[PDB]
């Protein structure tokens, strides 16, 4: 059946991400689009669910010169009070039959922790410890010691933003909106790519997706530098690099790891 | 856990006994030193029957001799066969403790429906049915004809245990009726008749009430054999109830119709006899002058002589007799009629049937009934049950009455009028029990006040203990809700059940109590009639939908498949999230054999006390001689049956195992001293008076408080 | 204990009729949203590398509140909204199960799959029998702790226990804080829970490098403006704004290393101190830890380093520091 065609027409405009950006592969004529998809009331229905009657009744009963109104009015439509018993366990019976559809941890290296990841004689101690030990026998040099007009001062002009220890534009905004589509055009393309590399897959079925899915890097970053020169040549400023180390590095993961394969074999 | 009791050392499996059963060995060992009847409450359902039976083999080790055979009786089959379980479970306790087997044998019995290995039988499941096959093929004349070995369907199971089965008896062990029918078909032996051999020497045999209580077939099983025997009856509240509808008998027009019927078939038996067999036959004739079973116990039965009815011919005609009399009196359009000595003045004086002849005729037809050979006695069995009520009526009416209802209750006119000869006193049909047997323990749960069993039966009971059970959590949590949101009487008097308010109050307790109340309650009403009613008023109103959206509903009715398919459906509920509201009445057959036990029936609703309908002669028969004799007042009595009958259903919630479980009687009534003093006493005592009084919110509100007291870990 | 360190648990909340009771001083639903915004806050700030997912199932459906992520203040927005959500109709648990082991079956062996339940009506109507669900999630290794609200039911008592996980009931208010925050530990990892390495980058910081030469321009991953520096990836090359963040791309887990540090402490518990009232030859009437004046008859002590701890030390030191600052040394 033409499942796929049905789900393209509510997906067409119901979401604009999802089909702006698998477009945009087909606006330029990249790829095929069978890759794209292929890797990636209340009342009448509890009565339609829970009486079977009603169910067999409204099969032979369709709509047939005849109003649904009237329908609805058939509804509602000693020996009389044993009904009463009678039809609320048929019907609580009913409801329920269709809610039913037939370690001690242990270490040997701990101090390891203690130095973690963060990374990096005897009688200067003794030395040092003696000379302050007497360094303090005179206190309280607070009137001038502490602090000086020049010593202060000095302070004050490192802290001003061109002094020491004091280090301390928006201008394009329309061209926004296309790096944040082109971002997730990239990342939207990038997935599908990494999803496959990381994991080895020694499988042709699974490498078989990653020969397609390498060479379809080149295709899909083929039109890029098209789009890119557009932009670039507007004013020479605000240069992208960024967007260039996503598609700079997945080559270099292409080709090293497309290297590293012709090793191992 | 050995427990070294004042009285000696009991062996005990289990790892912890609370106080009260401290109390509850050594006040069953008092009675059991005093070697005198008594009757005692205890609280838990399951661990009571292991704490009886646990100072019992102790007992039984240190005075062999002292008590013979342990007679332990529970009201339902399925309820024995839990209790053996206990027995087997304590009976490894104790022998790993002495590490050899020891001579100790324990069994169960039951009627030849319920456990079997004959395939013919099998099919059928109705009891009456089962007797007639196995009588036919256990039968003299199939068992003469089977030494003849001719072309005939023979049950080679009671064959073959006659040769083997009396020669070798079971030196020891535990068979459950389950495992009792795999013995038989391995050794090729009755289940039933092995079982009943071993009554012989058996330390521990049980069985139901019926098996005990009437003696048309308790006689027979129960002989003198067992001189001096612990014989106890478990959760025996309406021990009364039983043993009166065994000596009741019911005589029916459509029942007289079937009589006659059968007696037609009797004469034509007759016939064919005399042409075929006639001196053979006629011998049993000489057996009868030189001298199915008589409901008459040991002193009361009689066997002198069989009197004038001495021939199948005379003796048909003596019933043809009698059948007349009952056809014409039952057939007379007037109100209920009473006569237990004027009836047999009656009957001899109108049809000339003196009562000495006519109290053998029972005896008797079972002797002319053998000798004719007849293919199944299911048949006859109506004939059988007038032939019953004919001889009982002759036989003793002081404590007893003849009420005939030309028009029955609950219909303008019926053209099927019943006869019926219900007791007065269970003490007649129980003495035997007394005297046979040297004591008895009625031990029974959710049992009003003990004083007034030896008013109700004749006997001196040696003491009267009631135990409340005591634990580190109170699991029950009872209440009374007399007064609802708009502070009016809830009280379901027949005069105010008509309120709309009152039904009202009930389904919003239930909508509000539903609300809170998790997966697994029941409801109880005093009858369906009035089920009916509330239920209606539920369903015209919207009380009724919001409490199927916020649990399922399952309503009873009088039929029991009905009620097997609901009550199955709500277990499913419980199970799931979806939870289930059974509405019940009390005194249905479903409340008294349904067990409740965690998430099941977690707060059980008493809706109003439970009482029958007071227009009913029957019952008034029954309770006009307790007042005339005994010195009972009408209106106590009738209390003490709905006091202990309320009790009765709403106890099963505390099972065991501290299962927590709530209790909530919607009536004001109960508030009252009287209902409360008539209250079990574990029930009665936790119960305070601060929540006596409960508002419908009010004891919604602490029943929520309650379940998460409750729904925390120890 | 071996625990589980990376624990992917679902805060399964009832949208049920009973919540809009109020047994609680605040209406219980909010008081369920605003506790559960210091667990979603909390549970975070405990334990960096795992990951929450929350879902609302309300009127017999379960809607994904917010997917997996790492970012608590995305969960507490979300929380925020909800306070007005409707809350009406019956829930699902069925439902609520079935949408949490989709998106779980899918995760890795190593991270320890949980779910967190908040029952609240007793009631459960479910389009299918759950237990053969239950069946299926012992299979699928997830742990199912349901918290009740007012209601010891049957249904869930089940689940924690075959499940593997803890069923509780609220007691109090108060008491419903101690529940979930039970839960902010990583959970001891059972027999059948197995436990696997897992890979993961650091991601250094990065600037402009010399006064904007070879900026590295962007605007975020996940109205972001441009940004002159944000956490790179040795892999994706993404500019994070955010750690820790999984890879939009990779797939694998960026993380600072302060984020790992902060869960040691649960593998070295603090062994509890000894409580004696009385001074036993306990000179020192300051306390050692916070260097004041005890008085009160109660002192704490190690079975090592042997000092002296008050109570406001010793309830400190076992609530949030988790070491003994004196052992030390
Ligand atoms: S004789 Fe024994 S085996 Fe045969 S029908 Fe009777 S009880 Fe069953
Ligand atoms: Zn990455
Ligand atoms: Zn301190
Ligand atoms: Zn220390």
């Amino acid at each position: 059946a033409n499942k796929e065609l049905e789900e393209k027409n509510r997906m067409l405009q119901e979401d604009p991400v999802l089909f702006q950006l698998y477009k945009d592969l087909v606006v330029s004529q990249v790829i095929s689009a069978e890759e794209f998809w292929a890797n990636r009331s209340d009342i009448i229905e509890s009565i339609f669910r829970t009486y079977p009657a009603v169910k067999m009744k409204y099969a032979e009963n369709v709509p047939h010169n005849m109003t649904e109104k009237e329908f609805w009015t058939r509804f509602f439509q000693e020996n009389s009070n044993a009904a009463i018993i009678k039809r609320f366990n048929h019907h609580s019976a009913m409801v329920l039959a269709a809610g039913l559809r037939k370690i001690a941890l242990n270490l040997k290296k701990s101090d390891r922790y203690y130095h973690g990841p963060t990374p990096i004689t005897s009688q200067d101690i003794i030395n040092s410890f003696q000379s302050i030990r007497q360094e303090m026998e005179a206190y309280t040099p607070k009137l001038t010691q502490v602090l000086s007009s020049s010593a202060a001062s000095s302070t004050i002009t490192a802290l001003s933003p061109g002094g020491a220890l004091m280090q301390g534009q928006m201008v394009p905004n329309d061209i926004q909106s296309e790096l944040k589509h082109l971002y997730v055009a990239v990342g939207e393309l990038l997935r599908h790519f990494w999803s496959c590399f990381p994991v080895n897959t020694p499988f042709l079925e699974e490498k078989v997706v990653k020969m397609k899915s390498n060479l379809e890097r080149f295709q899909v970053t083929k039109l890029c530098p098209f789009q890119e020169k557009i932009r670039r040549q507007y004013l020479s400023t605000n240069l992208v690099s960024h967007i260039e180390e996503m598609l700079q590095t997945a080559y270099n993961k292409l080709h090293t790891w497309q290297s590293r394969r012709l090793m191992k074999k | 856990m050995k427990l070294n009791v004042d009285g000696l050392l009991v062996y005990f499996p289990y790892d912890y006994i609370y106080p009260e059963q401290f109390s509850y060995m050594r006040e069953l060992k008092r009675t059991l030193d005093a070697k005198g009847h008594g009757v005692l409450e205890m609280p838990s359902g399951t661990g009571k029957t292991v704490s009886l039976l646990a100072l019992i083999m102790a007992y039984q080790r240190a005075y062999p001799l002292e008590v013979t055979k342990l007679i332990y009786c529970s009201r339902t089959v399925p309820e024995i066969e839990k209790v053996i379980e206990e027995l087997r479970k304590l009976l490894n306790f104790y022998e790993k403790q002495e590490g050899e087997k020891l001579p100790f044998l324990g069994l169960a019995l039951s009627s030849r429906k319920n456990l079997c290995i004959h395939p013919e039988v099998t099919p059928l499941r109705f009891g009456k049915d089962v007797d007639g096959k196995c009588h036919s093929l256990t039968a003299s004349y199939v068992r003469a004809q089977y030494q003849h070995d001719t072309s005939l369907p023979h049950c080679r199971f009671y064959e073959e245990f006659d040769a083997h089965g009396r020669e070798v008896p079971l030196p020891a062990g535990i068979y459950n009726l389950d495992d009792l029918k795999a013995l038989g078909r391995r050794q090729g032996w009755c289940p039933y008749f092995l079982a009943r051999y071993s009554i012989l020497h058996a330390n521990v045999v049980v069985y139901s009430y019926h098996y005990l209580l009437d003696p048309k077939i308790a006689d027979l099983v129960s002989k003198e054999l067992a001189r001096k025997a612990v014989v106890v009856f478990d959760e025996a509240h309406n021990i009364d109830n039983v043993c009166i509808d065994s000596m009741s008998v019911n005589l029916t027009r459509r029942t007289l119709d079937r009589c006659q019927g059968n007696l037609e078939t009797l004469q034509k038996t007759v016939l064919r006899i005399k042409e075929t067999d006639e001196q053979r036959l006629r011998d049993e004739y000489r057996r009868l002058v030189e001298g199915a079973n008589p409901v008459l116990p040991d002193e009361v039965l009689q066997e002198a002589v069989p009197g004038s009815i001495r021939t199948a011919e005379h003796f048909l005609g003596f019933l043809r007799r009698l059948l007349e009399y009952v056809k014409w009196r039952l057939r007379v359009q007037h109100v209920v009629q009473e006569s237990p000595p004027a009836f047999l003045s009656g009957l001899a004086q109108r049809v000339c049937i003196q009562r000495k002849p006519l109290r053998f005729c029972a005896e008797r037809l079972r002797s002319l009934l053998h000798t004719l050979e007849i293919t199944d006695l299911a048949d006859f069995s109506p004939l059988t049950l007038l032939a019953n009520f004919a001889t009982l009526v002759s036989t003793y009416a002081k404590g007893f009455t003849i009420i005939i209802e030309p028009f029955d209750d609950r219909t303008p006119t019926i053209a099927n009028p019943i006869l019926h000869f219900s007791c007065m006193d269970a003490s007649l049909a129980i003495k035997p029990v007394f005297e046979r047997f040297q004591s008895v323990i009625i031990t029974s749960g959710t049992l009003s006040p003990l004083d007034i069993y030896p008013k109700i039966l004749d006997f001196h009971p040696v003491t009267m203990a009631t135990f409340t059970m005591t634990l580190a959590r109170v699991c029950l949590c009872p209440m009374i809700i007399g007064r609802g949101n708009d502070q009016v009487a809830i009280s379901s008097k027949f005069e105010t059940r008509e309120d709309i308010a009152v039904i009202r109050n009930y389904g919003n307790l239930l909508l509000e109590m539903s609300a809170v109340v998790p997966d697994g309650i029941v409801a109880f009403f005093t009858s369906y009639q009035y089920m009916e009613s509330t239920v209606a008023s539920w369903y015209e109103q919207g009380i009724l939908e919001n409490i199927q959206r916020n649990k399922l509903l399952f309503i009873e009715t009088q039929d029991g498949a009905e009620t097997s398919v609901a009550l199955e459906k709500y277990q499913e509920a419980c199970e799931n999230g979806r939870g289930a509201i059974l509405l019940s009445v009390a005194r249905g057959k479903v409340s008294e054999g349904i067990d409740f036990v965690h998430h099941y029936g977690r707060a059980v609703i008493m809706f109003g006390v439970p009482y029958v309908y007071t227009q009913s002669r029957i019952l008034k028969a029954r309770l006009e001689y307790l007042r005339d004799q005994f010195q009972i007042r009408e209106n106590d009595f009738l209390t003490f049956d709905a006091m202990r009958h309320a009790a009765q259903c709403v106890g099963r919630a505390i099972r065991g195992k501290t299962d927590y479980g709530l209790m909530v009687f919607a009536d004001k009534r109960f508030a009252r001293g009287d209902k409360r003093g008539k209250l079990p006493r574990w029930i009665q005592e936790h119960l305070t008076d601060a929540n006596l009084n409960l508002t419908v919110d009010e004891g919604v509100q602490v029943a929520k408080y309650f379940l998460r007291q409750m729904a925390q870990p120890f | 204990v071996r625990l589980g360190m990376m624990r992917h648990l679902y805060v399964v909340v009832d949208g049920s009729r009973t919540m809009e009771d109020q047994d609680l001083k605040p209406n219980r639903l909010t008081c369920t949203l605003k506790l559960l915004e210091y667990f979603v806050e909390e549970y975070f700030d405990q334990n960096p590398i795992s990951q929450i997912g929350i879902i609302v199932t309300k009127s017999k459906r379960a809607e994904k509140l917010t997917e997996l992520s790492g970012n608590p203040r995305k969960h507490i927005t979300s929380l925020k909204k909800a306070v007005d959500m409707t809350c009406h109709g019956e829930p699902s648990l069925y439902n609520s199960l079935s949408i949490a082991m989709q998106t779980l079956k899918h995760m890795p062996g190593h991270t320890s799959r949980e779910v967190l339940i908040i029952f609240s009506s007793l009631t459960t109507c479910d389009p299918s029998n759950i237990y053969d669900l239950i069946k299926t999630l012992k299979a699928a290794k997830i742990r199912v702790s349901v918290i009740g609200l007012s209601a010891e039911v049957r249904v869930c008592t089940v689940l924690a226990r075959e499940t593997g996980g803890t069923y509780h009931v609220i007691l109090d208010e108060s008491h419903y804080k101690e529940l979930l925050t039970h839960h902010v530990s990583p959970p001891p990892a059972s027999s059948s829970s197995e436990c696997s390495l897992i890979r993961m980058g650091f991601p250094q910081h990065t600037i402009a490098s010399l006064s904007d030469q070879d900026a590295k321009p962007s605007f975020s991953m996940a109205e972001p403006g441009l940004t002159l520096g944000g956490y790179f990836c040795p892999q994706c090359r993404a500019k994070y704004c955010e750690l820790p963040v999984e890879c939009k791309i990779c797939g694998l887990t960026l993380v600072s290393a302060p984020h790992l540090a902060r869960s040691y402490h649960h593998l070295f518990p603090l062994d509890a101190f000894q409580e004696i009232p009385l001074e036993e030859y306990n000179g020192e009437r300051f306390c050692y830890g916070c260097q004041g004046e005890l008085k009160d008859q109660h002192v704490y002590v190690c079975a090592v380093c042997q000092n002296v701890f008050c109570v406001d030390c010793d309830v400190f030191v076992h609530d949030s520091l988790h070491c003994c600052p004196g052992c030390i040394h």
